[PDB]
């Protein structure tokens, strides 16, 4: 039980550091906006902000990161191996800070056209209504359902579009979106064969 | 992994009305909870939890048993509400409340291990629905209108709360509970040295993870538990 218990708080931690990532992002984003809308309603100044920030208020530990070293280390001694794994885990991600952050902000998408923001909520709202749809499957699998599950399936696919310079701005979008993740368990979805509704909204999530 | 097909059999069986005498039912009145069960005879005995468990430590045998025999059905409806099946889930949640499960969890004079039996079946049973679902602590796709020009951990929180769904939570106190008993638990001088309070921390800290993960905690609130684990931890 003790190992359970530290493993699940090591799960934790490692949700908390990814909310941490989260909010460096975010801080990295509201500075480049100022800069941008200041500038053009300098970059020392941002480079020196984004270096202050790394380590006051966004430790782990009270520490000063000491704390989180020395549970690292003594989880590390234990026999348990997934606890061990975790920890070793952790300890290695805990000095590569910079690289994750600045490899995460590589990969920011900012939506700015008009156009994007009517993309995102639609493709929002879909994604939504279509993961509220596979969850309540034993529903659905043997009704208006059906018709709902085929009509998201056709507006995603129209709102896939066409054209090399707009299909690859619409598919960095659907992967930011995980709408990749929705329409696996979609095909997981225990199916009786036989059912023509069944393989056709199969056929469109093909 | 939970099997759907015996878990719906026993769902059936068991939640039969004609079989509503070999469960022990528990009724809030004014506040105060009272267990009811029948004995083997066509008999009727209603008794406060409180007074069970004065009892039990008190030594007696019989609500010791009626004690460990409400455990283990806290145990199996537990377990019949695993991987989401609402058959059941549904039916515990008409019959135990949020606000009774809670009431049950924070009490400190009940035995540890029907605390843990009532935190795994409130984990169970309320915690994981089709309301709440897993959310990615980093999101990669950020409208440009939402970005701040000044952001705190305050204003942080404030946007996490505008993107969550459900404006009243039901889990403030259950949330506030883990926070509390993990200060008391971290105030131990052991850890992790009785074997009854280690189920229960077990219990309240699964409880806590699952909450995590469904998004239910701030950006502040995690950052003050953090401390407080890895405390617990060493």
């Amino acid at each position: 039980v003790v190992m359970e218990t530290k493993l699940k708080i090591l799960e934790i931690l490692q949700f908390i550091l990814n909310v941490r990532l989260d909010y460096r992002i975010s801080y990295l984003l509201s500075v480049f906006k100022k800069e941008f809308v200041e500038v053009f309603p300098n970059l020392d100044r941002i480079g020196e902000q984004a270096e202050a920030m790394f380590g006051s208020m966004l430790e782990v530990d009270d520490e000063g990161g000491r704390m989180f070293l020395r549970v690292l280390i003594h989880l590390t001694m234990h026999d348990y191996a997934p606890l061990v794994s975790g920890a070793l885990q952790l300890l290695f991600k805990h000095f590569s800070q910079r690289q994750e952050a600045m490899h995460t902000f590589k990969q920011v998408q900012l939506l700015i056209s008009a156009q994007d923001v009517e993309n995102y909520k639609v493709i929002k709202s879909e994604l939504d209504r279509l993961r509220t749809m596979v969850e309540k499957s034993e529903l659905w699998v043997d009704s208006e359902n059906y018709q709902i599950v085929k009509g998201i399936l056709e507006r995603l696919n129209k709102m896939c579009g066409v054209g090399e310079q707009m299909r690859k701005k619409q598919q960095r979008l659907l992967k930011n979106m995980d709408a990749h993740k929705v329409m696996l368990d979609l095909l997981q979805i225990p199916y009786d064969k036989g059912d023509a509704k069944m393989m056709e909204i199969l056929r469109y999530t093909h | 992994i939970a099997i759907p097909v015996t878990q719906e059999l026993i769902c059936k069986c068991v939640l039969d009305p004609k079989n509503s005498d070999i469960l022990i039912r528990t009724e809030l009145r004014p506040e105060e909870v009272w267990l009811t069960w029948t004995d083997k005879n066509n008999e009727h005995h209603e008794k406060s939890v409180r007074q069970l468990a004065q009892e039990a430590r008190a030594g007696n045998a019989h609500d010791e048993n009626v004690l460990s025999y409400y455990r283990y059905q806290l145990k199996l409806f537990a377990r019949m509400c695993l991987d989401r099946q609402y058959l059941a889930i549904d039916e515990i949640s008409q019959q135990l409340g949020v606000d009774l499960i809670f009431l049950c969890m924070a009490d400190e004079m009940l035995p540890f291990d029907l605390r843990a039996s009532f935190c795994h079946l409130m984990l169970h049973v309320h915690v994981d629905r089709d309301p709440q679902e897993l959310v990615t602590p980093v999101k990669f796709a950020r409208l440009w209108t939402e970005i701040p020009t000044a952001i705190t951990i305050k204003d942080y929180d404030s946007n996490l709360n505008a993107s969550r769904d459900d404006k009243k939570n039901k889990f403030a106190n259950t949330m506030e509970f883990v926070e509390d008993y993990l200060n008391n638990v971290v105030s131990e001088a052991v850890p992790f040295a009785n074997e009854e309070k280690n189920k229960l921390t077990f219990e309240v800290v699964s409880l806590a993870h699952n909450l995590i993960y469904f998004g239910f905690y701030s950006f502040s609130e995690l950052l003050r538990l953090t401390r407080t684990l890895l405390g617990i931890i060493d």
